[PDB]
């Protein structure tokens, strides 16, 4: 269980939700840029389907950036699970690679998907062993 | 600041949440007299010491001692007070509860930390590889785990364990490598066995073609020289040490290999994930570090099961520290304050909290 803001609004009403990964926290991205993925970050995809027999349907992606930080994509992996642990386990998780994305995936968006050079920076404080 | 420790067979790995790397990485050694020395120190009083390993195959079964290594830990490695840090510890797959009733009793009741949560190894590796599914293979000093993980979740019946793992290995290596000639018995000498095995040591795409390519020539011998000047030369050793992962027969095992286990293990699950595993199989751990062990189980396990399966196997640069990391991304996450364990819910509840 998590008082995580974001957690609380997942999978409320049919639709898509959309995260990104910065600096070990889970960031909601403007509604409008949907389908722009910063090709040096990592997100977490939420579809939620409205299935008539009141049995509300759950899709959790996690998309990985090709110049995304290891802290990103290991963070977008484990929000994957708490989410889903949050919403009971009812949701199917599935791992997104930049480049070779789902045809379920690529669907959630009508109007194609554009990638995009950047991204919010590494929460990583880099160090070496023994020093 | 949480703290995350990652208490291996051989060497304890130990840092802060949110480093890339663990900032300590010590012998899980405790050394006692005729009151106690751990790690490096430890090693440096061999003589008048009598040196034991807390953990034993991944398990702790020294409780006295294993406390030493946690107070080293803290104070001389991190120094920090323990209480005034979370902390993150890993654990090994199939864990009996007990041990984890007793390393959360000790950690709140001796070393006070505000908060804990305890963390199993393998999906700790698997997460930092950006997965949450995918079976992993962890070797390390002590022990070698094939992990089999589906959305986050060990898979309980398809877990295996291997008794073989880095230790075992340097014992073969100095048994084959006296056999060539050489001799090397003593303690002092053994850290010998381990650099060769750590600089030289590699993993035959096909152990019957190199054993015969180094038969022939001399073109798969490399040198090796000594701290006194001498230099000695190592041949087929290179390849047959890490063989043994592959064939646990040579140091008299009628176990299954590494290749065999994964085989199995991924058999072991739903048919519907199998695909998943797969193409999801994660190294992590020391032994894995051999050059050429990738490719080498890549053809191994695709002649073990059906050739229309894809096979992919991810070897992470940095997979000896990969269990740690996964630990620093958890324990760094916003999410993560709500999963600690508090002093404070301990102090109610007691050991069966963890
Ligand atoms: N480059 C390398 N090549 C081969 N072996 C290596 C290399 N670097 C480290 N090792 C070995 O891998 C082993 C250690 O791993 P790790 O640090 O993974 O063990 P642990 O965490 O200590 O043990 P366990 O997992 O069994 O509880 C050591 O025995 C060491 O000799
Ligand atoms: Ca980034």
């Amino acid at each position: 269980v998590v008082e995580h803001p974001e957690f609380l609004k997942a999978g409320k009403e049919p639709g898509l939700q959309i995260w990104r990964v910065e600096k070990f926290d889970l960031v909601p991205v403007p509604t409008n840029l949907y389908g722009d993925f910063f090709t040096g970050d990592a997100y977490v995809i939420l579809k939620t389907v409205q299935l008539r027999n009141g049995n509300l349907q759950y899709d959790l992606h996690y998309w990985l950036g090709n110049e995304c930080s290891q802290d990103e994509s290991g963070a977008a992996a484990i929000f994957t699970v708490q989410l889903d642990d949050y919403l009971n386990g009812r949701a199917v998780q599935h791992r997104e690679v930049q480049g070779f994305e789902s045809a379920t995936f690529l669907g959630y968006f009508k109007s194609g998907l554009k990638y995009k050079k950047g991204g919010v920076a590494s929460g990583f404080k880099h160090v070496v062993p023994n020093e | 600041t949480a703290l995350v420790c990652d208490n291996g067979s051989g060497l304890v790995k130990a840092g802060f949440a949110g480093d890339d790397a663990p900032r300590a990485v010590f012998p899980s050694i405790v050394g006692r007299p005729r009151d106690s020395y751990v790690g490096d120190e430890a090693q440096s009083k061999r003589g008048i010491l009598t040196l034991k390993y807390p953990i034993e195959h991944g398990i702790i079964t020294n409780w006295d001692d294993m406390e030493k290594i946690w107070h080293h830990t803290f104070y001389n490695e991190l120094r920090v007070a323990p209480e005034e840090h979370p902390t993150l510890l890993t654990e090994a797959p199939l864990n009996p509860k007990a041990n984890r009733e007793k390393m959360t009793q000790i950690m709140f009741e001796t070393f006070n930390v505000p908060a804990m949560y305890v963390a199993i190894q393998a999906v700790l590796s698997l997460y930092a590889s950006g997965r949450t599914t995918g079976i992993v293979l962890d070797s390390g000093d002590g022990v070698t785990h094939n992990v089999p993980i589906y959305e986050g979740y060990a898979l309980p019946h398809a877990i295996m364990r291997l008794d073989l793992a880095g230790r075992d290995l340097t014992d073969y290596l100095m048994k084959i490598l006296t056999e060539r000639g050489y001799s090397f018995v003593t303690t002092a000498e053994r850290e010998i066995v381990r650099d060769i095995k750590e600089k030289l040591c590699y993993v035959a795409l096909d152990f019957e073609n190199e054993m015969a390519t180094a038969a022939s020539s001399s073109s798969l011998e490399k040198s090796y020289e000594l701290p006194d000047g001498q230099v000695i030369t190592i041949g087929n050793e290179r390849f047959r040490c890490p063989e043994t992962l592959f064939q646990p027969s040579f140091i008299g095992m009628e176990s299954a290999g590494i290749h065999e286990t994964t085989y199995n293990s991924i058999m072991k699950c739903d048919i519907d994930i199998r695909k998943d595993l797969y193409a999801n199989n994660v190294m992590s751990g020391g032994t894995t570090m051999y050059p050429g062990i990738a490719d080498r189980m890549q053809k191994e396990i695709t002649a073990l099961a059906p050739s229309t399966m894809k096979i992919k196997i991810i070897a992470p640069p940095e997979r000896k520290y990969s269990v740690w990391i996964g630990g620093s991304i958890l324990a760094s996450l916003s999410t993560f304050q709500q999963m600690w364990i508090t002093k404070q819910e301990y102090d109610e509840a007691g050991p069966s909290i963890v």
